[PDB]
RNA sequence: AGCAGAGUGGCGCAGCGGAAGCGUGCUGGGCCCAUAACCCAGAGGUCGAUGGAUCGAAACCAUCCUCUGCUACCA
């Protein structure tokens, strides 16, 4: 099945197509975009020059990023150009399409909790899922509602998903080995170079002070690396929290360090 | 801990590694590893213990024989007894100096702290060498005499060649105390006759007179962070300073200053400099824990100053006083002085450079070795006894004792004169 | 020592829960009388190590491994 609430392309949709084998007038590959639906590239616009070369050590198992010209709903044909593309550049779509994967396979399931995986009563499913996604409006905001979703843990089982099979076991501990994340871990480099013998000392003062910043709002940790160089390192699952933290460490930084006077690099 | 400081300068090409670990025990070691390329270049540092089993040789740990590992092309072995415990003499310190000409200005400094020497001769090259007389020199200005010449390298240099050598050197310093120095040929390859050193260094180097009631003076020479690379917030420490004390017991918990200062924000002048203070967290040296550092050792004493001063080699010639000294923090100075009339540590084969150099002119930059302590400094006004010289940095006359003036012949600084301080 | 980077076919080097890629040589053959460039198949895979959470680790996680680098030396 698809993720979308519509079985169908439209024109100049940009979809993505398996090309599945090589045969007369180019390839009957299938658009991954919309299900496995049937659609076809060359004969007379593909190409967008000719060196007399395409493949060497292209095998088997690749894919073309494709553009949608005509889309025959009743007669499952689907003529596609790559010449169309300019703005619908490969990688972007294929960045997308990733995405847009895993996101299809946590919608797909969903399902106590091993999980299954297949099959079941397949339009039910997949309205209950994915369709009252797209409808809850409109694509960009299908989009924002899954990102916040996949997140792990902001905030962690909730908006409304009041949804639907039960369901609270699958999304616990499905979910995480479904997607994977991956990871977010973000370094923050803050050098305090001083040089005068009450400057040492103030970059120390700062650093005791951070210290008791960070056990006051529970988060990180400043760990020094050399004499004037400190890391934490922010691990961000909410995205925006580790903006928090360094605005903190900033902080401590730019006021304590003052008082006894120093200077520093952020 | 220390009871005298015996230095091992040496030029070029003799080991060090070897003779170094024959007589402390103790590798000399700093940055590179690459330990070095040919012979230490740093100021090294080490200590040891000197026992006797009643006889003139110092034993190991294992005192019932000792099986060498210099070569395996045979097997060096010497006997230092039997075993059953052994009586400590003293506890000696040791000041590896660096061996190359360029270093002459750390190699200087680091000499000056010493109270004996080991001059290392290298039987490889030429048989007036330079940087022998270079060395003897400037030990019999600073105020030694306490001297034990080494044959360090003559392994495999024949004995016509090795002969002709210490026959030079000793006929060229003929006006440089030099006589009632003995002239230990060893091996450094097969680590023979080291057991007579032991009894030279005990005969030739007794403890010289130390004051312990005068004040303390601490001369800073090696920089060391104990926090380093990777510390925890609630792990501090302070850093600590590798110096020599020539004068006063030196106790722990004292607040100690160092002297030079650092110089006061947007001078408009040569003024004004202000000591910092620091106080003593710990009086370490050996592997053994102390509450005293008396003078006359090479101690490592930690301060209470912070990473900064210590993350790099920045403390090399500085005066600690303890606290308040006296000795006044000069920024211009009145050197009397004189000159050598033969250019010192440079000449070779064919007789080059020591040709008598120039008279000094004026606003040229030298570089003054004043105690331990090196700044550079240019000459303001020139008269041939009087001379007054203006300093980079801030430099602490602890007494007017001795200089040691060089100046800029070619790529480096090389030795020309010496003298007072006014 | 801590710290910035890397772990993929010989080399270059895509890649991330439902796939061991592609570039270069490699070797055969074709086109052509023949080579060359070309084309095709052929040939080259512990994806460091040690596991765990798991329906499944090339992917998450932690450790260990290494060189590439840092204050330049850490009693």
């Amino acid at each position: 099945c698809r993720f979308y609430q519509h079985k169908f392309p439209e024109v100049e949709d940009v979809v993505m197509v398996n090309v599945r084998s090589i045969a007369e007038m180019g390839a009957y590959v299938s658009l991954l975009e919309y299900n496995n639906i049937e659609g076809m590239i060359l004969l007379s616009e593909l190409s967008r020059r000719r060196i007399r070369s395409i493949n060497k050590l292209i095998r088997i198992g690749r894919n073309e990023c494709v553009v949608v010209i005509r889309v025959d709903k009743e007669k499952g044909y689907i003529d596609l150009s790559k010449r169309r593309v300019s703005p619908e550049e490969a990688i972007k779509c294929e960045d997308k399409f990733t995405k847009s994967k895993t996101v299809y396979s946590i919608l797909r399931h969903v399902a106590e909790v091993l999980e299954y995986t297949k099959d079941e009563q397949l339009e039910s499913l997949f309205q209950r899922t994915a369709w009252v996604f797209d409808d809850k409006y409109k694509r960009p905001g299908y989009g924002a509602y899954d990102a916040f979703k996949h997140a792990v843990s902001d905030p962690s089982i909730l908006d409304s998903l009041d949804l639907n099979e039960d369901e609270r076991e699958v999304l616990i501990n499905n979910i995480n080995r479904r997607l994977t994340p991956q990871a977010v871990k973000i370094r923050a480099d803050i050098e305090v170079a001083c040089y005068g013998y009450e400057g040492i000392d103030a970059v120390k003062e700062a650093l005791r002070a951070g210290l008791n910043c960070s056990t006051e709002t529970m988060p990180i940790k400043i760990n020094l690396i050399a004499p004037p160089r400190y890391v934490m390192t922010t691990t961000t699952l909410e995205r925006t929290e580790g903006l928090s933290v360094l605005n903190q460490a900033m902080a401590v930084i730019k006021e304590k360090i003052e008082e006894k006077r120093g200077v520093f690099n952020v | 801990q220390a009871t005298i400081n015996i230095g091992t300068i040496g030029h070029v090409a003799h080991g060090k590694s070897t003779v170094v670990k024959a007589i402390s025990g103790v590798h000399t070691v700093r940055f590179k590893n690459e330990l070095e390329r040919n012979i230490t270049i740093k100021l090294g540092y080490a200590n040891a213990k000197i026992y006797k089993l009643d006889d003139p040789s110092c034993p190991r740990p294992e005192c019932y024989r000792s099986c060498g590992s210099s070569t395996p092309d045979e097997f060096p072995t010497d006997i230092p007894g039997t075993k059953g415990n052994f009586k400590l003499v003293r506890h000696v310190s040791f000041v590896d100096c660096p061996g190359h000409d360029i270093l002459m200005a750390t190699m200087l400094n680091g000499a000056a702290v010493m109270d004996a020497a080991l001059l290392l001769i290298a039987g490889n090259e030429s048989c007036p060498q330079p940087q022998t007389s270079e060395h003897l020199a400037a030990i019999e200005i600073m105020k030694l005499k306490h001297i034990l010449i080494l044959q360090n390298k003559i392994d495999l240099v024949k004995e016509s060649q090795a002969k002709e050598q210490y026959e030079q050197i000793l006929a060229f310093v003929q006006g440089t105390v030099a006589e009632g120095a003995p002239i230990i040929p060893i091996s450094a390859q097969l680590k023979y006759n080291i057991e007579v050193v032991c009894e030279y260094i005990v005969k030739k180097i007794p403890v010289p007179p130390r004051d312990f009631t005068s004040e303390p003076r601490l001369i800073v020479i090696r920089s060391f962070d104990v926090n380093k690379p990777g510390c925890e917030v609630d792990d501090l420490k302070g850093g600590v300073a590798g110096g020599s004390i020539l004068k006063g017991v030196l106790k722990v918990g004292q607040e100690i200053e160092v002297r030079p200062g650092i110089v006061s924000k947007d001078s408009e002048g040569k003024l004004m400099c202000k000591p910092i203070f620091s106080k003593i967290v710990s009086l370490f040296a050996e592997h053994n824990d102390l509450q005293y550092a008396a003078p006359g050792g090479l101690i490592g004493v930690g301060t209470k100053i912070d990473p900064t001063l210590c993350r790099a080699d920045r403390m090399v010639g500085q005066v600690l006083g303890a606290v308040g000294a006296l000795p006044e923090i000069f920024t211009e100075l009145e050197i009397s002085y004189f000159l050598l009339r033969r250019l010192l540590g440079v000449r070779t084969e064919g007789d080059k450079k020591a040709a008598k150099v120039q008279k000094l002119s004026k606003n040229e930059v030298l570089m003054v070795n004043i105690g331990s302590l090196s700044t550079g400094g240019r000459v303001s006004a020139v008269k041939a006894d009087l001379g007054k010289i203006v300093l980079t940095n801030p430099v602490c006359t602890e007494v007017g004792e001795k200089i040691a003036l060089s100046r800029r012949v070619e790529k480096h600084w090389r030795l020309i004169g010496w003298g007072q301080i006014r």
